[PDB]
């Protein structure tokens, strides 16, 4: 669920 | 009778009991069963019984603990769990730099932060006997210590470690402690720091789940995806300590006394905390903001240091990446077109007792906002905006509540149906937001025909204009489909504030000590060779292994920088699908505060527009002194009105603003302004814009496409590369932090 | 974007609120 993810820890 | 561990694969050839509880303890001998905690830690069946059996002397201790455990934790209470929580001896590391050996503390000594901080080999309590002359640091280290750093040691640890007295605990009481790597038998931070998600919470920006690993955490530590407990606990502990003291570099030395858990696993915990720290550092979660180092104490291991980057543009994105990379130990040069740093941050300090931004000055949502963190680090206060914004008509009359409430209802209902209409539409079917709103509004008066008064129409115009301010564009150019695309992602929660000292204070501190070349517009970037060659407009050459471009969207659109090889047609299509929005500001100093009577403390007031075409001409006025002593108003020019203003000189713009203010305050004389500015961002050659928005036919995906690095060599940051957080200083800063992490890894 | 608004924030048109 991409709404919640931390911006800096979802850069794959 | 057995000398063999119950556990297949255990490397212990000689099991010893660590418990030594029962009078009949097997010690290093024979027992019906050896219970396996880890490869270095077992206990005998006699000590098992001591605690587990009703007739035995430890049953009272066990059941007392067991009840506490059962009403706090989610995990089944076991003699093993008990042993690991309560009986396993503590291991601590020697503080001497030349020694650093791990030692087991005797069974009854409880480890504390103070002991960990100061421990030395063979440290005993106070004694009257003269100490033996021996050297305890030369004593051989227990062979079991070596084994802990082997990948397989952890795979044979039965129960994950559970931290005691974790600084993160107070923030996590809503969760089962054992589920976040904390011991169920346990137990003044800036209100903008809310690093942990809470049950039933809505999405908010820069928030981590304390019980779930993020995607990049899974990627970097795949060995913890099946058992995330230890990682979670340490990461949570690291975030708790950073926010507890964001004015210092958080180091393994300062994390260690805060890791308190029994057994050899503590060795493993302190080994890992180091790697998790550097990861969190590289990623921009900690040891970040305006922290400086300064002068030779870099934030990432030397392994990262041998690499060089050129950053183009010294706005917030450029300086954020430059600050990070410099702090990492990486070599950084920045090239800036203009004769100053800051880009769209540019503060006027010449007003009496107040700082006024010609560009950015508001923080939109301070919770977990890196701007809020940076204010903490600098000891800067921010003024939280109050809610009240009265809609004042020309001339003087404050719009009545029922009229105000009614038209607010109707404006938002039009947006509801825009949202309903777009639901199954493709890019090719997109229409301008302004056109779509008009379409629904017309069919609304038709279908119901509920004529609005002229004033009701104008109040509606105020809301339309407020959207043009937000987008930096006339509504006829903004995408109905995509205008608010970013809200798909969790946004910054909580207060909007006025940054009273101005963003330039942050800009200046970020730049402090960096190599920044001013009046150096880049004209060409060649990434055809072994490293990149960058050439300024006067022919000066610079070279580095990596290049980061952070120039404004409008400049990418103009193609002012030649890329060799050229950018992909896909990148260019993204680049041209986004709008380069614009607003301008006027600021005005007066002899005294003439609005105080009617405005009554409100941070701003609204201006009901006389007609649609003028709706963007000073829709809102901002009172630039929170203390309410000085007299400075700021206002904004937006939408169709910015075009109406580009051929007007400053005096004319000023006359129109004064005409407006005099209409708004017709029930009195308003003094002439004694000082002022009018901005011209639109025609500033190296900027040419205020902030991006999505044009009709466009997609939020354009942000990601522009952000795409090229061959791990050419990188992109800037507000128009941040899909979650477009437009803002915070989004630009975060895009720079994002890129510095990508650049440091490559 | 809507997130730029401070005074008089619009509210209509928002996706259903997402919870944990
Ligand atoms: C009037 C106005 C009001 C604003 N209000 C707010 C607000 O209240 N809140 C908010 O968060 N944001 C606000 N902003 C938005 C904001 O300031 C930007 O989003 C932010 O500054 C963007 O940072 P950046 O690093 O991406 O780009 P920039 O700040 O534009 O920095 C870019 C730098 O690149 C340089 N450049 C261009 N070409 C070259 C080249 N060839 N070589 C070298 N350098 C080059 C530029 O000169 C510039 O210094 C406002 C902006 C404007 C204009
Ligand atoms: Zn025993
Ligand atoms: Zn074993
Ligand atoms: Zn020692």
């Amino acid at each position: 669920d991409p709404h919640f993810h931390h911006f800096l820890l979802s850069q794959t | 009778g057995s000398r063999k561990c119950e556990k297949a694969g255990c490397t212990a050839t000689c099991p010893v009991c660590f418990a030594s509880a029962s009078e009949r303890c097997a010690k290093n001998g024979y027992t019906s069963r050896w219970y396996h905690l880890s490869c270095g830690e077992h206990f005998c069946n006699e000590c098992f019984d001591h605690y587990y059996r009703s007739h035995k002397d430890g049953y009272d201790k066990y059941t007392t603990w067991k009840k506490i455990w059962t009403s706090n934790g989610k995990t089944e209470p076991s003699p093993k769990a008990f042993m690991a929580d309560q009986q396993l001896p503590y291991w601590v590391q020697c503080t001497k730099p030349e020694c650093r050996k791990w030692r087991q503390l005797t069974k009854e000594i409880q480890l504390t932060p103070q002991i960990a901080k100061t421990y030395r080999c063979g440290m005993k309590p106070n004694t009257a006997i003269k100490p033996e002359t021996s050297d305890h640091c030369s004593l051989p280290e227990d062979l079991r210590v070596l084994e802990v750093s082997n990948h397989w040691w952890y795979s044979m640890l039965i129960l994950p470690p559970l931290l005691k007295d974790s600084v993160a605990a107070p923030l996590l009481s809503a969760y089962y402690p054992d589920c976040v790597g904390m011991s169920p038998s346990c137990t003044g931070m800036n209100r903008y720091f809310q690093p942990f998600y809470q049950p039933n919470e809505c999405g908010k920006a820069l928030c981590v789940r304390p019980d779930v690993m993020e995607l990049d955490e899974l990627y970097e530590f795949p060995e913890y995806s099946r058992d995330p407990t230890m990682y979670l606990a340490l990461r949570n502990l690291i975030l708790a300590l950073w926010y507890t003291n964001c004015k210092e570099a958080l180091t393994p030395q300062k994390c260690i006394p805060h890791i308190i858990v029994r057994g050899l696993v503590r060795i493993r915990c302190v080994q890992e905390v180091e790697r998790i720290l550097y990861f969190m550092t590289r990623k921009g979660l900690i040891n970040t903001g305006v922290l400086s180092v300064g002068a030779d104490q870099y934030l990432l291991p030397k392994d990262y240091h041998n690499k060089s980057v050129i950053i183009i543009g010294a706005g917030p994105a450029g300086l954020a990446a430059a600050r990070q990379l410099h702090n990492f130990g990486i070599k950084v040069t920045v090239l800036e077109a203009k004769d100053r740093i800051g880009g769209r941050v540019w503060d006027d300090k010449s007003f009496k007792g107040v700082t006024v931004g010609r560009g950015a000055q508001i923080v939109n949502g301070c919770i977990n906002n890196p701007v809020a963190l940076m204010c903490e680090q600098l000891g800067i206060s921010m003024h939280k905006f109050g809610e009240r914004c009265d809609l004042i008509q020309e001339g003087g009359r404050i719009t009545d509540p029922t009229i105000d409430k009614r038209m607010d209802f109707h404006f938002n209902a039009l947006l509801d149906v825009v949202s309903e209409w777009r639901k199954d539409k493709t890019q090719l079917q997109d229409v301008p937001l302004g056109e779509k709103i008009e379409e629904i509004y017309k069919a609304f008066i038709k279908e119901s025909g509920i004529q609005f008064s002229e004033l009701e129409g104008q109040v509606l115009q105020f809301h339309l204009s407020n959207l043009e301010y937000a987008c930096g564009s006339n509504l006829h150019q903004v995408s109905a489909r995509s205008w608010d695309h970013n809200e798909f992602f969790a946004q910054f929660a909580g207060d909007h504030t006025l940054l009273t000292p101005g963003y330039s204070v942050i800009i200046e501190k970020l730049a402090e000590g960096l190599d920044i070349q001013l009046k150096s517009p880049v004209q060409c970037i060649d990434y055809s060779g072994d490293e990149v060659q960058v050439t300024t407009t006067d022919g000066t050459g610079y070279s580095a292994q990596k290049v980061l471009v952070t120039v404004p969207l409008a400049l990418l659109q103009k193609g002012a920088i030649q890329f060799n090889p050229p950018l992909s047609e896909k990148k260019m299509k993204a680049i041209n699908s986004l709008g380069a929005g614009i607003i301008e500001k006027i600021a005005l100093q007066f002899p005294y505060r003439f609005w105080d009577s009617k405005v009554q403390g409100a941070d701003f007031f609204g201006h009901v527009p006389p007609s649609a075409s003028k709706r963007g001409l000073f829709a809102v006025f901002y009172d630039m002194d929170p203390q309410k002593k000085h007299s400075v108003l700021m206002s904004v020019i937006a939408g169709e009105a910015v075009a109406s203003v580009r051929t007007l000189d400053d005096k004319q713009v000023l006359q129109q603003c004064m005409a407006t203010l005099r209409e708004l305050f017709k029930e009195q004389e308003v003094p002439d302004p004694t000082k002022y500015f009018v901005t011209r961002w639109s025609t500033d050659p190296w900027i040419q814009m205020a902030y991006s928005f999505v044009k009709t036919g466009g997609s939020g995906e354009a942000y990601d496409i522009i952000a795409e690095d090229i061959q791990g060599t050419v990188f992109f940051a800037g507000e128009a590369t941040n899909r979650h957080f477009p437009q803002t200083v915070t989004g630009a800063y975060l895009s720079g932090v994002r890129e510095a992490s990508k650049i440091a890894a490559f | 974007a809507r997130t730029m608004q401070t005074a008089r924030k619009s509210t209509g048109g928002k996706a259903p609120r997402k919870q944990l």
